[PDB]
C-alpha cells in the first residue's frame, strides 16, 4: 500500500500552520492509522525533520485521548471507533489521506495536531457530580435502581470525553457530552436531590466556554465512538425546561485558573 | 428566582422560546394555506372567506377583534423568533472563528453525514423574513410591485382579495421570488416541524420516524398549495 | 417498542380500544338524539339544522368540512369496535368450549348474581349493526322503505328531511324494527356508559355509583328522546 498524507502542521497557538504532504511507499494494511503515523515520525526524525504531535495514551478506544480529522469524518471513515482503533486495511492502494485536529474556538491548538480540551474539564467541574462526601455513603442495596434505568444510565454514562462531538456538528457545540452526562445521572435516584440545577449550571457552563447552539442536525450522534443516541439531548431538553419552569437561576461560572 | 424569564439566560432556553414560537408560526403557515385554497372554488366564496375573518363572532366579539389578537400573537412570535435565531446564529459564528484555515472554510475537508440544516434553516430564514416584509406589503397594503389604478382597497364591507390575487401574479419576477421563498419555507418546515419537536423534549425511539413523516407531510402540503397559488394566477387556470 | 399499537397485542388493550370508540360513539348517539329533536320545532327549524349541519364555519371552513371529517372518525371508531367486539367474542367462546355440558349451555344449572350483560351487550351489537346499515340506506340515501315519489334529496342547498321523515315512518314493521332497536341500544348505553370508566380505569369507591346513576340517567334520556320520533310520526303527531 502506497499512501499520501496531507497532515495539518502548526508550530504553536500563535503561529499559523499550512497543510504538508508525506508519501509512505510500503505500509502494512494490518497496522493501525496511529502506528502509521508512529512510523511516519521515526523516518521525519531519521531524516532530521520535526515529528508530528498527537494525543494517544491507551490505544484502545477508552481513554479517549485520542482526537483526528481523517478525511473529513471524526476519528476516521468508520463509525462507532475512535483514532486509535481505526486499522488502516479500511482505506485503499494510492489513498490521499487528510489529518486536521478539531477546530472550535474552546479547543485551541497546541501543536500539529494536539488540542486544549479542558473546557470539557470546566464543563464537568459545574454540576456535573453527585455531591456525596467520603464515610457517609449508606450500604449499597438501600436504594433500589430498575434494571432498564441503570441500563440507560450506563449507555449514557460511557462517554470518553475524546471531543469528537464538537468537532463534528457545525455549530461547534458541546449538546452530547452535557447530554449524555446529564442523562447519566439523571436517571439513578441519588442523581435526584440536584438535577435541576445541575443541567442548567451545565449549560451554562458551556455557554461560557464558547460552544455553539444544537441545530439538532445530528452529526455527533453519527461520529460518537460510544453510539450516544439523540434521546440524552432530549433528556437534557425536558430537564432544562422544568428546570426553568421551577424558577432555577444558573449559578457563577467556573473561572480557569 | 425570575422565574420562566430564565429560559432568556441559557441557550437551550432561547431554542425553547423558539420552538413554541415555531409552533404558532407553523399553525398560522398551515391555517393560511387552507384558507388561501378558496380561490379555487371562486371569486364569492374567496371574497366571503376574507369578509369573515373581520367578522369573526361579529355579533358577541365586535368587529375586527379577534383578527387583531391574532395579528399581535403572531408578531410577538415572529419578533422573538427573529430575535433568538439572530443570538443563536452570532453564538455559534464566534465558535469557529477562532480555529479556522480562512474565514469562509473550517476544514481543509469535512463530509457531512447528516444533512446541512444549518445553511438551509439560516438562508431560508433570511429570504423568509425578506418575503414577510415584501408580501405584507404588496397583498395586504398594495403599495409595492403593482400597476397604478389596479388594487381596490377594502370599501366598508366588500373584499376584493379575488381581484388583488389575479392582478398580483402577473410580473414573473414576483411570482419566481413567491416560488423561490417557498422552496425555501418548504425545506425550512420539513426540519423544522421535527426540531420543535426534539427541542421541547417530546422524542423518543418510538415516535422519531412518525415525527419525520409528519413533517415531510406537512412541508409537502404546504409546498405544493402555496406553489400552486401564484402559478396557476399566473398562467390563467385562475381568472 | 413499536408504541401504541401495543394495545392490539393483549384483550386488555382491545378492551381500551373498545372505551374509547365507546366515548366517542355514545357522544355521537347523545348529539345526535338532542339534534332530532328539533323536528317538534316544525318543519322549518328541522330544515335549518339540516342544512347548518353542511355549513359550519360557513367563512371559514368550506362546504361539507367538518361533516366529512366527523364522518370519517365515525368510520373508523365503528370498525375498530366491531373488530374488537368480534375478536374478544371468538375468544370468550373458544374458553368456553372444552368443558361444558352440551354445546347451547355451560352448567348443568347456573344461576347468575351480577346480571345477564353479555348476551345483552352481544346481541345488541349485531342487532345495532343491522339497524345502522339500515337506516344509512332508509334514511340518508332513501332507497330501501319508500313509496316511489316519496323521498326528497336535497336538491341544491335545500332540505327536506321533514318530509322524509314524515314519510318514513308510516310502515308498521319499520317502526317496529325502529322500537326493537332502541331497547336494545337502551341496554347496551346502560352498560357501556359504565363499563368504559371502569374500562380506563378512572374507577374508585366513591365514584362507583356516581357512575352507575350516570349511566342510568343517559340510557334513559336516549331511550326516550330516540323512541319518542317513529311513534309521533306513526300517529300523526308529527306531521
Ligand atoms: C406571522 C408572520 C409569518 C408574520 C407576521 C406579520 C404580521 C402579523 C403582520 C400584520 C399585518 C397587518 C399590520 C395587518 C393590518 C392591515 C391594516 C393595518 C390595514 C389598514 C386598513 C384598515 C384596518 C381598514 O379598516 C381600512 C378601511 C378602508 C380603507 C382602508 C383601510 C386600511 O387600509
Ligand atoms: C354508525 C356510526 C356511528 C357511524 C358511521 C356512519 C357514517 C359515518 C356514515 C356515512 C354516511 C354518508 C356516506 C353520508 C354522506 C351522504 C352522501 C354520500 C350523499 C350523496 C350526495 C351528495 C354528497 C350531494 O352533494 C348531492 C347533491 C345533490 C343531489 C344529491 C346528492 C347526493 O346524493
Ligand atoms: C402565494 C400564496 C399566498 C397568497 C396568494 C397569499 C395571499 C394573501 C392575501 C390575499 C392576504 C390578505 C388577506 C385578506 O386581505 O383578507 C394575505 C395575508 C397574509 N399572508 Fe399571505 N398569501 C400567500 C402566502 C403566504 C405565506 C407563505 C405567508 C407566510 C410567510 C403569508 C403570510 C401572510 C400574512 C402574515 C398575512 C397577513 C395576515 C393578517 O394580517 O391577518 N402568506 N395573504
Ligand atoms: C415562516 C415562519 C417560520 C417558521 C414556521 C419557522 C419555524 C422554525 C422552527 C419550528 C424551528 C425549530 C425551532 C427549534 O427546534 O427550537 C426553526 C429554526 C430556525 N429558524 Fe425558523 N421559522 C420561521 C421563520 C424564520 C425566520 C424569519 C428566521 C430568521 C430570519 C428563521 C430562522 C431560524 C433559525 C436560525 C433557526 C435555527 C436556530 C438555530 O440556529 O439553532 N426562521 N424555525
Ligand atoms: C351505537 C353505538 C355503540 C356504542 C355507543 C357502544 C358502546 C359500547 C361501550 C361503551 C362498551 C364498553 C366499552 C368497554 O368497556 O371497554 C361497549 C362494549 C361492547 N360493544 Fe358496543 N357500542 C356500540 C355499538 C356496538 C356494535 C355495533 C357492536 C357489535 C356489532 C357492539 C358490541 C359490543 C361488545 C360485544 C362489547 C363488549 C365486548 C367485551 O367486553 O369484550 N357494540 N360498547
Ligand atoms: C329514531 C330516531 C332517529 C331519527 C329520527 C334519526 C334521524 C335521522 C335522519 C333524518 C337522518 C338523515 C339525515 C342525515 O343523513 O344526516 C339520519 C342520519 C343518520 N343517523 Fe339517524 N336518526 C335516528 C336514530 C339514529 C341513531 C340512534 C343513530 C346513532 C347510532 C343514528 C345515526 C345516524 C347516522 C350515522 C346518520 C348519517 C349521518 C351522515 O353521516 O350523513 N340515527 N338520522
Ligand atoms: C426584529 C427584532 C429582533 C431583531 C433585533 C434583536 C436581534 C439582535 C440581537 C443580536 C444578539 C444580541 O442578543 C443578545 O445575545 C447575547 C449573547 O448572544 C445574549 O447573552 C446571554 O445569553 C448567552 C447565550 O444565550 C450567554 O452568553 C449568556 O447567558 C448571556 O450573555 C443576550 O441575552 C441577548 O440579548
Ligand atoms: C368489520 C371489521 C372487521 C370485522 C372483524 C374481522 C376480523 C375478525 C377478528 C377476529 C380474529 O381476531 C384477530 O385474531 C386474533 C384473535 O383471534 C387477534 O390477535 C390477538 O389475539 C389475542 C389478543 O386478544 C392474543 O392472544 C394474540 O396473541 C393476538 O394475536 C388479532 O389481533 C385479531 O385481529
Ligand atoms: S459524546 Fe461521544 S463524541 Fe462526544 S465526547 Fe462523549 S464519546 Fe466523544
Ligand atoms: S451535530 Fe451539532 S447541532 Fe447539536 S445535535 Fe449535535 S451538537
Ligand atoms: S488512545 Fe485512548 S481512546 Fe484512543
Amino acid at each position: 500500500m502506497k499512501i499520501t498524507l496531507k497532515i495539518w502542521r502548526q508550530k504553536n497557538r500563535n503561529t499559523p500552520g499550512e497543510f504538508k504532504t508525506y508519501v509512505m511507499d510500503n505500509v502494512n494494511p494490518d497496522m493501525s492509522f496511529l502506528e502509521m503515523l508512529d512510523v511516519l515520525n521515526e523516518d521525519l526524525m531519521s531524516r532530521g525533520e520535526e515529528p508530528v504531535a498527537f494525543d494517544h495514551d491507551c490505544r484502545e478506544g477508552i481513554c479517549g485521548m485520542c482526537s483526528l480529522m481523517i478525511n473529513g469524518v471524526a476519528h476516521g471513515p468508520k463509525n462507532a471507533i475512535t483514532t486509535c482503533q481505526l486499522h488502516m486495511r479500511s482505506f485503499k492502494d494510492g489513498d490521499t489521506i487528510t489529518v486536521e485536529p478539531w477546530r472550535a474556538s474552546a479547543f485551541p491548538i497546541l501543536k500539529d495536531l494536539v488540542v486544549d480540551r479542558s473546557a470539557f474539564d470546566r464543563i464537568i467541574q459545574a454540576g456535573g457530580y453527585i455531591s456525596v462526601s467520603t464515610g457517609s455513603a449508606p450500604d449499597a442495596n438501600t436504594i433500589p435502581v430498575s434494571k432498564v434505568a441503570a441500563d440507560r444510565a450506563m449507555d449514557a454514562a460511557a462517554c470518553i470525553g475524546c471531543g469528537a462531538c464538537v468537532a463534528a456538528c457545525p455549530n461547534g457545540s458541546a449538546m452530547l457530552f452535557t447530554a449524555a452526562k446529564v442523562t447519566h445521572l439523571a436517571l439513578l435516584p441519588q442523581g435526584q436531590p440536584e438535577r435541576y440545577q445541575r443541567v442548567v449550571n451545565m449549560v451554562a457552563q458551556a455557554d461560557f466556554e464558547g460552544f455553539g447552539n444544537c441545530t439538532n442536525i445530528g452529526e455527533c450522534a453519527a461520529v460518537c465512538p460510544k453510539e450516544i443516541s439523540l434521546e440524552t439531548i432530549a433528556q437534557l431538553n425536558r430537564d432544562l425546561v422544568m428546570a426553568a419552569l421551577r424558577g432555577i437561576e444558573p449559578n457563577t461560572p467556573i473561572v480557569p485558573a | 428566582m425570575t422565574g420562566v424569564l430564565t429560559l432568556t439566560r441559557t441557550s437551550v432556553g432561547k431554542k425553547v422560546i423558539m420552538a413554541l414560537t415555531g409552533f404558532v408560526l407553523v399553525g398560522f403557515v398551515v391555517f393560511h394555506m387552507y384558507g388561501n385554497l378558496k380561490m379555487y372554488q371562486g371569486p364569492e366564496v374567496y371574497n366571503a372567506y376574507a369578509a369573515g375573518l373581520r367578522e369573526l363572532g361579529y355579533p358577541i366579539f365586535g368587529h375586527e377583534h379577534l383578527l387583531w389578537i391574532a395579528r399581535f400573537i403572531l408578531l410577538a412570535s415572529v419578533f422573538l423568533h427573529i430575535w433568538a435565531a439572530t443570538s443563536l446564529t452570532l453564538q455559534s459564528r464566534r465558535s469557529l472563528q477562532a480555529s479556522s484555515i480562512s474565514t469562509v472554510r473550517r476544514y481543509g475537508q469535512h463530509k457531512r453525514q447528516s444533512g446541512y440544516a444549518d445553511y438551509t434553516m439560516r438562508f431560508g430564514g433570511v429570504l423568509i423574513f425578506f418575503f414577510i416584509i415584501y408580501h405584507i406589503l404588496h397583498l395586504t397594503f398594495g403599495v409595492v410591485g403593482y400597476e397604478p389604478g389596479q388594487f381596490i382597497h377594502p370599501h366598508g364591507d366588500v373584499y376584493e382579495t379575488y381581484n388583488n390575487v389575479v392582478y398580483g401574479f402577473q410580473n414573473p419576477l414576483i411570482v419566481g421570488f413567491y416560488l423561490l421563498t417557498m422552496v425555501f419555507l418548504a425545506l425550512h418546515l420539513y426540519h423544522g416541524v421535527w426540531s420543535m419537536f426534539q427541542t421541547l423534549g417530546w422524542n423518543n425511539r418510538t415516535y422519531d420516524r412518525l415525527l419525520r413523516g409528519l413533517a415531510i407531510v406537512v412541508a409537502a402540503a404546504v409546498f405544493i398549495g402555496n406553489i400552486s397559488f401564484p402559478l396557476a394566477v399566473y398562467f390563467g387556470f385562475v381568472a
